[PDB]
């Protein structure tokens, strides 16, 4: 697993070493956010992070460069980085050595990722180099190479064989929609070469919901190959939980007329969903990814509210932080769920709420 | 921005499916819950009007002469037009103030000079609007229609009709016979007989096609309402009862019950 | 696309053998005309689309069939964009499809594989005069059992309960049978999930859905038809289970 | 032996286990039942109500019922059943004063029907919730 | 807008702010044909505050004296986050949903619900 | 739109026309939404009234036209 | 269409009918999601008016009787416009919507009326 | 639609189709709101006893055609 | 007339001799259906019937040429 520093990435739409996952939703909906907070996560792994900034304002790049400086992890990260005001040739030309570098990190023997930003300012670089060289238009203007560009450039993010060191690069590349269209040229053309796709939908961006990502529209092909013995269970358990809260969406104020067991099931949604919740630019690791999952989808929140949830999960995790020590040791030594670990999670659960029920 | 328009036009008229469906099932669930609550009222009208037969046998041969049931000069009529406080029902609202426009038409001729009893907000608001017909009370759905609203209406037509200010007290309210078809049949209350038996406005004595206890069921895809005839009986009488408590008070005791128990039914039917 | 065909067609024209083709899928082979013939400056077609779109997809899909000799038979999937049928891909694709395998994420989160629909399958096979009078009325009654369950799944299954009628548990009950029975344990899915492989004949198939439907097989356990083969070792799984009821 | 109790409301029904003992008002005189009593019918009206079955005595606010007694049991129909105890006494005496006030605001049989009625609502009440 | 660049009690207000405008606009092709008095008291609640709301969002300009007929406003950032504070929190929803149209401060619309309610008693 | 404004009016209608239109955009946007409810109050059903008195005062046949005394 | 042409009394009529059918199909979305029961009283008075008024803008060809089967009729401007006069005054919305379909003067849709009520 | 569909239809079938038409498109129209409106009435029951067989004695087996006597 | 064999066609949409009729329909709706019937309903009547197939699958014609021979068309 690429582990990703966010509880709906990790937990639902699994991202592995070498799978191709885009971040698609309108503009100024969360995908640099995500982007960004994929690659701040990296530090407690060992992994070279690439930035591809195309066609940017020069002044983001700038600010997002000092992100990472400031952060600690631009002791690893490249940013290769070619503005708007550059010609359409350069635009064109950076992906591809953003590539070169990651595949370079890759073949020696070395995991890596790359960040891509967008595709679109690059696929509009080459429609204008290519209408300025009178190649014939196509659909929407892009001549009929963008296809072509595309998956050229994103076959070569591999999970080499073994007996080539086993490298992978993730190329988790980023095509923004105009007014909701995954329809369009680009968008298909890229949602086809890639393996899954993230959707991050505004609307949920207006909704509280950050980070904005649609659960039921995104979809990796991965699967189960990109969690943790100790993750994939209750990934499980909460989409299980979270199709039965989506599909009983409808039944919004009548909760208190439905049944109980519906009623019930409402409720814990609705603290699933405040749990996914969760501030830009900070990382989760799997410890505290899979304590969150846990509590959440375990009925542990269901006596408190869901204003209250977040503060006391922060809190929970901050306990069994400091206070037991010995569930971070279980999960990185034996990558697993065992039976002691999950009674010192609810024991460590139990103490945190007997003793902030007082506060 | 025509196909934006469009998009969400399509997803305008997908949001409004998918509550009508949920209108649809919270609705259904309310149904079931409600004939379940007629069986909640079932035994205790049950055994009433048994007993309201089984004692009348030896007091059918003394007259008591009971107010409830006495006969005022037959000159007024008053009407509860029993409406939901609800709208969007369909025709439920509307084929009432049909039936109640059309028995207001009806008492004109006859040199009757009726009056009104409003017990839902649809309704109420209805006779608000309209000053033309004599309105006494309006009832509106705020308290508990399980005791107090039925209550409320009980001791509101009893003072009507006990201290005999009004001449009559009728009831405008439907049943369950049918899911395509409700019919807002016109049922008389407050002269009623003491056998335990309704009459009709004529006094007819409808009761012949009782067929009560309405349970919900499904022939097929589609559920029917199967208005599914009398189940189960169970008088006998009371061999000598010897009674105190002056068989008249006791009659006079034994009419106000019955008569919130047949409110409670109505507005259970109603809702 | 034609690489296979005539590797697949070479099988069927000299060692005459029933050839399974396996496209997967048409629709980048219909984009890949497109953009052929996009760089080649030809005028495109209504959607954008290249200008021989039909032809295009007829010398590939009409080198596809059975002669005297053998019978090549593709199965070839389709994405459809927007799940837009009156897009001119799928428009054309269906034009020499026969019919549609539809398979459902709603029978794989349920968790009964093969994962298909079986109210959105279509065939222009299942017809009486073509796979027999007994065939199709199985079919039929059986599409019309899993209908009444599927409206009747927000009726009783949600909230209503209310007996719903005996002429109705009667479906039910085996409209539970046959959504059990339309599993089946795979050869491939033995070393992935552990079930052993089974073989089921369309005489067995037909058979045994007609004795879950005539009234036969109504008392044994629901789960006495879910992953198993023939209807024998349905009846045969049922006496086992209630040798461990009996335990 | 131990004769049934069914105090039956028409939506509900609040007590339907057994007693020993009740002492119940009635529309001219009060009424005691002991064990085994002869098939008496009874004319309760608006009262509280005395019980007692191997505890303390409690009052059982009644509003106006009829209880057609055969043998081993007492069906004890109100419209209006309630125990003296969840009707808050502070409740009662508001109501108490509040039917006194508006008892002599009813100039007529129209109105003096809504009169008496709720002033021996209102006592009724505060019988029980005093006790 | 950030915490971290803009304050906190403004990062918060505002993300509130548009937190109930979504929820309006959620609902708003439901209460269309399902009617008004088919919500709950929560929802009836953010229906009429975010009516409040939208019309507060509305200042008329120095230049716009021509256009509105009104002396031009400036609104303090001080002001507008203790507007929406008042707003939200509950404590201003006896005033007219049209106080709240073309006023400079949240005085401003309590002066303008005076006004408007003392000339409809006359 | 009017993008002068009412300085292309006289002094007369630039004060009796100072928010019309826009107390007219506001009355007509609350019109459509008191159709999506039941009962409302006095207050805005009597705004809702004259704002139909301003609506209708505004029709003007064909070849009729009105002088700026008879507008104001 | 202008009162100089054709005076006051048809083009006064031709604008009414005008305004109701457009109230008609104003509120034809609401009534083709939820239907009629929803509406005001005085709503339906205008849908019910403009429901006849859709089926009495019909009329018969005397060539396209070769197809429906039911023969010309020739009608006037002049009793067209009294004919919808009955129709806005309200002395004919008593009578059934299907009575006023396919028919000539008004009196055929008043004797349609008649005669349909006569075959039980 | 057919132009000239009754010119080439012989007398017989003229005679024996009219009501034919006449009750397939009032079948047509009974069809929609058949539930709420007229669920019980005479005309409406033999209507769908007669709209529903109809359409019975319309459906037809591919390649089995009728000629004019049996279809008359 | 010239009679399709079908009842609803030849009862209430008639077909003249020299009158075209467009058979409209979606895919897999039954029009090729319809042609065959009236083909095949022409086995006495002195109408040389042809059948043009533009762009069709060949088990489609082929199928309908068995058809054709074996119903003695
Ligand atoms: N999880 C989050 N919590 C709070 N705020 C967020 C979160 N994610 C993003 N934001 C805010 O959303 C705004 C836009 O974010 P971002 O730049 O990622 O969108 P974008 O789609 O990359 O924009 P553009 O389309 O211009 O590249 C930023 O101001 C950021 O602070
Ligand atoms: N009246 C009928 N009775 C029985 N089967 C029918 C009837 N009409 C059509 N079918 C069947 O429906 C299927 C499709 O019909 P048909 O081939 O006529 O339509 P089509 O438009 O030609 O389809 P396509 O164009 O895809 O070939 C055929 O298998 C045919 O046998």
């Amino acid at each position: 697993p690429l582990q990703t520093g966010l509880i709906a990435i990790d937990a639902m739409i699994p991202v592995g070493r070498g799978q191709r996952e885009l971040i698609i939703g309108d503009r100024q909906t969360g995908k640099t956010a995500v982007a960004t907070d994929t690659i701040l996560n990296q530090q407690g792994q060992n992994v070279i992070c690439v930035y591809v900034a195309i066609g940017q304002k020069a002044s983001s790049v700038a600010q997002v460069v000092t992100n990472f400086q400031e952060r600690g992890a631009m002791e690893y990260t490249i940013v290769v980085a070619e503005t708007a005001d550059s010609p359409a040739t350069l635009q064109y030309l950076a992906p591809y050595t953003g590539a070169a570098l990651a595949e370079y990190f890759m073949y020696r023997e070395r995991h890596t990722l790359i960040i891509y930003d967008d595709l679109s300012k690059q696929a509009q670089a080459y429609r204008q180099m290519s209408l300025l060289l009178r190649r014939p238009p196509g659909r929407e203007a892009y001549p009929g190479d963008v296809f072509y560009l595309h998956s050229r450039l994103l076959e070569r993010a591999a999970k080499l064989s073994s007996l080539l060191g086993e490298g992978s690069m993730t190329a988790l590349p980023i095509v923004e929609t105009q007014a909701g269209d995954v329809s369009a040229y680009i968008p298909t053309n890229v949602i086809s070469i890639t393996d899954g796709q993230i959707f991050l939908s505004a609307d949920l961006f207006n909704a509280g919901i950050r980070p904005a990502i649609n659960v039921g529209i995104s979809v990796s092909r991965v699967g189960s190959a990109a969690q943790i013995k100790a993750m994939k269970k209750v990934a499980g358990k909460l989409k299980l939980e979270l199709a039965q809260f989506a599909e009983l969406e409808a039944f919004a104020q009548f909760a208190s007329d439905l049944d109980k067991a519906t009623q019930n099931q409402l409720a814990r949604g609705q603290r699933l969903r405040e749990l996914l919740k969760q501030p830009q630019s900070a990382p989760l690791t799997v410890e505290e990814q899979v304590m969150t999952i846990y509590t959440g989808t375990n009925g542990y929140l269901d006596s408190l509210e869901l204003d209250q949830v977040r503060k006391y999960l922060v809190e929970l995790r901050t306990y069994v932080k400091t206070n037991k020590p010995e569930f971070q040791e279980i999960i990185s030594s034996t990558k697993t769920f065992t039976e002691e670990a999950e009674a010192l999670l609810k024991e460590a659960i139990q103490e945190q709420m007997e003793r902030f029920l007082l506060q | 921005a025509n196909l934006r328009e469009l998009r969400d036009r399509i997803g305008s008229v997908k949001n409004t499916q998918k509550i009508t469906e949920a209108m649809k099932l919270v609705a259904a669930a309310k149904v079931r819950r409600a004939q379940e609550a007629v069986v909640n009222g079932r035994p205790f009208s049950e055994t009433l009007v048994e007993v309201l037969y089984n004692m009348n046998e030896q007091l059918q041969t003394e007259d008591v002469d009971v107010p409830l049931t006495k006969i005022r000069t037959v000159k007024k009529v008053a009407l509860m037009v029993v409406t939901g406080d609800r709208g969007l029902c369909g025709g439920f609202n509307n084929m009432l103030l049909k039936k109640a426009e059309s028995r207001i038409a009806e008492l004109k001729k006859l040199g009757v000079d009726y009056t009104i009893i409003s017990i839902g907000k649809k309704g109420n608001t209805y006779f608000i609007r309209r000053p033309e017909i004599p309105v006494d009370r309006y009832f509106d759905g705020t308290n508990l229609p399980t005791a107090k609203e039925a209550q409320a209406i009980a001791d509101d037509v009893f003072s009507l009709f006990v201290s005999e200010e009004v001449d009559k007290v009728e009831m405008l309210y439907t049943k369950f016979v049918s899911l395509v078809k409700s019919d807002p049949v016109i049922h008389t209350l407050l002269p009623l007989s003491p056998k335990g038996e309704i009459c009709d406005i004529n006094g007819k004595c409808v009761d012949a096609a009782e067929d009560e206890l309405f349970r919900l069921t499904t022939k097929e895809g589609k559920l029917t309402v199967e208005r599914d005839m009398i189940k189960t009986e169970t008088p006998a009488f009371s061999p000598i009862l010897e009674f105190e408590q002056d068989p008249a008070q006791i009659l006079d005791a034994l009419l106000p019950l019955y008569l919130n128990s047949q409110i409670l039914r109505a507005l259970q039917e109603s809702l | 696309g034609l690489t296979a065909l005539t590797m697949a067609e070479y099988f069927r024209d000299v060692n005459e053998q029933d050839v399974l083709l396996f496209i997967d899928n048409i629709f980048r082979f219909v984009q890949a005309g497109s953009e052929v013939s996009a760089l080649l400056g030809r005028m495109p077609s209504a959607v954008g689309y290249q200008p021989t779109l039909s032809t295009e997809m007829g010398s590939l899909q009409e080198r596809i069939t059975s002669t005297k000799e053998g019978s090549i038979t593709s199965i070839q999937a389709v994405y459809v964009p927007a799940d837009d049928l009156t897009d001119p891909a799928p428009a054309t694709t269906f034009a020499h499809l026969d019919a549609t395998t539809v398979l459902s994420r709603g029978l794989a989160a349920k968790g009964i594989y093969p994962a298909v629909d079986p109210l959105d399958s279509t065939s222009t096979m299942l017809q009486p005069r073509i796979v027999g009078e007994e065939h199709y009325e199985i079919a039929q009654r059986v599409k019309e059992t899993l209908q009444r369950y599927k409206e009747l799944q927000d009726i009783i299954a949600i909230l209503g309960l209310d007996e719903l009628s005996e002429e109705d548990r009667l479906t039910v009950a085996r409209a539970r049978k046959i959504e059990r029975f339309l599993s089946q344990p795979f050869f491939v899915a033995e070393v992935f999930t552990g079930s052993p492989g089974k073989y089921v004949g369309l005489a067995e198939t037909i058979r045994g859905f007609q004795l879950i439907l005539s009234g036969e097989l109504d008392s044994l356990p629901e789960q006495a038809f879910y992953l198993v083969g023939n209807i024998d070792e349905a009846t045969a799984k049922a006496m086992n289970l209630e040798m461990e009821s009996k335990l | 032996m131990t004769l049934n109790l069914c105090v039956l409301t028409p939506n509900r029904s609040i007590w339907n286990s057994e007693v020993k003992e009740i002492i119940l008002s009635t529309n001219s005189g009060q009424i005691g039942v002991l064990p085994n009593h002869a098939p008496t019918a009874t004319a309760v009206d608006i009262g509280i109500l005395r019980i007692r079955l191997n505890d303390q005595w409690l009052t059982l606010a009644l509003m106006g019922g009829f209880a057609r007694i055969g043998n081993n049991e007492i069906t004890i129909l109100v419209n209006d059943a309630e125990r003296g105890s969840d009707i808050d006494p502070q409740e009662a005496q508001q109501t108490l004063e509040i039917a006194e006030a508006n008892l002599r605001k009813a100039e007529g049989k129209r109105q003096k029907i809504e009169a008496n009625l709720a002033l021996r609502r209102a006592r009724t009440r505060v019988e029980a919730s005093n006790t």
